[PDB]
């Protein structure tokens, strides 16, 4: 087992907190969801290789630029999150998030996520976004800002369902093993 | 971390870990206030053995069993005794207030009412000065993985230790960078704790006011560490 480590980055409202505790448990929170993730050390094998990968994240430190960068230390994936309906923090990938992660962990993998993928076809989610002259970020808009900030790739998921968890976890491992 | 404790918050949440026949007499509203003040002691109870594991198991066993040079350990763990008394405190006011609120003839059900003035206190007056003080010395964090990295690579008796006292499942996420990083992330978990406990509060109008009060008294504190951070390097 060789020793990983994903830290998960992006906006307060993108769910990053939900996406690790949703993996770490692997279920969804039936009585209650935590407010707070500490960490967890997970075991995954991927393509047959066992790996030990440890889980992090940056929520709560958004407004701390000099706290924050101490989560960097020695990452081998970072997780960039956003939320489909969530249009603005998808724009705050390039200019805000993009910049501070290629500082503090220069060649490290990116794997740009969409996080709440279900929201996309959201009765709720749709009217509330026009109100604001907006639409939930589509598949194409997702993986055109993933070319555009130079990620090792670009993924979707649903903690609330659980569907595309698994498989943007094995795939991060799978990044952190690359050399 | 003394089974007492462990036991009392081993629950995934306040909903089950009392009684369910005592959960029915509850308002919906209470359940929720409730589960996140448990989050809060359950946490802080997982911080405060965070800490244990640094100063007994870590420190306190490089000073035992190894010959490093005067300075080394220090520098491994800067400010973990002040932090250990820090939260040891803390963590002993919370129980103490859960413990006062139990019903007679029962060891798990309680409903804790007021605990804006318990985090009134906390974060402030000298309590908060030397939390301020104590965080912002964070600044030693690089230059402590740095050591660690260092010693593991080139030192044969560093690495027999630091595999020997991390082997039990139970240290599996809590090795000597995961407790430097956890201490540091600690701070920040506050405000987004008492803001979801402040959401389930609006009930009694004091209570809402003193959690408010007190949510602004922790981002004033976070403020002043995070102005007052500059790493060090060796
Ligand atoms: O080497 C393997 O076993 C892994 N898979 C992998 C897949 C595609 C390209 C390169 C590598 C990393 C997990």
């Amino acid at each position: 087992a060789i020793r990983k480590k994903l830290v998960i980055v992006g906006d307060g409202a993108c769910g990053k907190t939900c996406l690790l505790i949703v993996f770490s448990k692997d279920q969804f929170p039936e009585v209650y969801v935590p407010t707070v993730f500490e960490n967890y050390v997970a075991d995954i094998e991927v393509d047959g290789k066992q790996v030990e990968l440890a889980l992090w994240d940056t929520a709560g430190q958004e407004d701390y630029d000099r706290l924050r960068p101490l989560s960097y230390p020695d990452t081998d994936v970072i997780l960039m999150c956003f939320s489909i309906d969530s249009p603005d923090s998808l724009e705050n990938i390039p200019e805000k998030w993009t910049p501070e992660v290629k500082h503090f962990c220069p060649n490290v993998p990116i794997i740009l996520v969409g996080n709440k993928k279900d929201l996309r076809n959201d009765e709720h989610t749709r009217r509330e976004l026009a109100k604001m002259k907006q639409e939930p970020v589509k598949p194409e808009e997702g993986r055109d800002m993933a070319n555009r900030i130079g990620a090792f790739g670009y993924m979707e998921c649903s903690a609330k369902t659980k569907d595309g968890v698994r498989e943007v976890f094995e795939m991060a491992t799978r990044a952190a093993l690359q050399a | 971390s003394m089974e007492m404790d462990e036991k009392d918050f081993a629950a995934d949440s306040w909903s089950l870990a009392v009684d369910s026949s005592f959960l029915q007499q509850h308002k919906k509203e209470v359940m929720k206030q409730q589960d996140v003040i448990y989050e809060l002691i359950q946490t802080e109870l997982h911080h405060v053995r965070t800490l244990k594991i640094m100063t007994r198991l870590f420190r306190t066993g490089m000073l035992e069993e190894l010959h490093l040079e005067p300075g080394v350990v220090q520098g491994l763990f800067p400010c973990v005794d002040e932090l250990s008394d820090i939260h040891t405190r803390f963590l002993s006011q919370l129980l103490e207030r859960r413990r006062q609120a139990l019903c007679p003839g029962s060891t798990r059900n309680f409903v804790i009412h007021r605990l804006g003035d318990l985090l009134i206190s906390q974060f402030s007056g000298p309590s908060a000065e030397q939390m301020c003080k104590t965080y912002s010395e964070c600044s030693r964090h690089s230059k402590a993985l740095k050591l660690y990295k260092e010693l593991y690579a080139r030192d044969k008796r560093f690495q027999q230790f630091i595999r020997k006292v991390t082997r039990p499942a139970v240290l599996k996420r809590h090795g000597v960078q995961e407790c430097i990083l956890l201490v540091t992330q600690r701070i920040t978990k506050y405000p987004l704790l008492i803001s979801r406990i402040l959401q389930h509060s609006h009930g009694i109008e004091e209570e809402r006011q003193d959690l408010t009060t007190a949510l602004g008294l922790v981002k004033e504190l976070l403020s002043n560490v995070d102005e007052g951070i500059y790493q060090l390097e060796k």
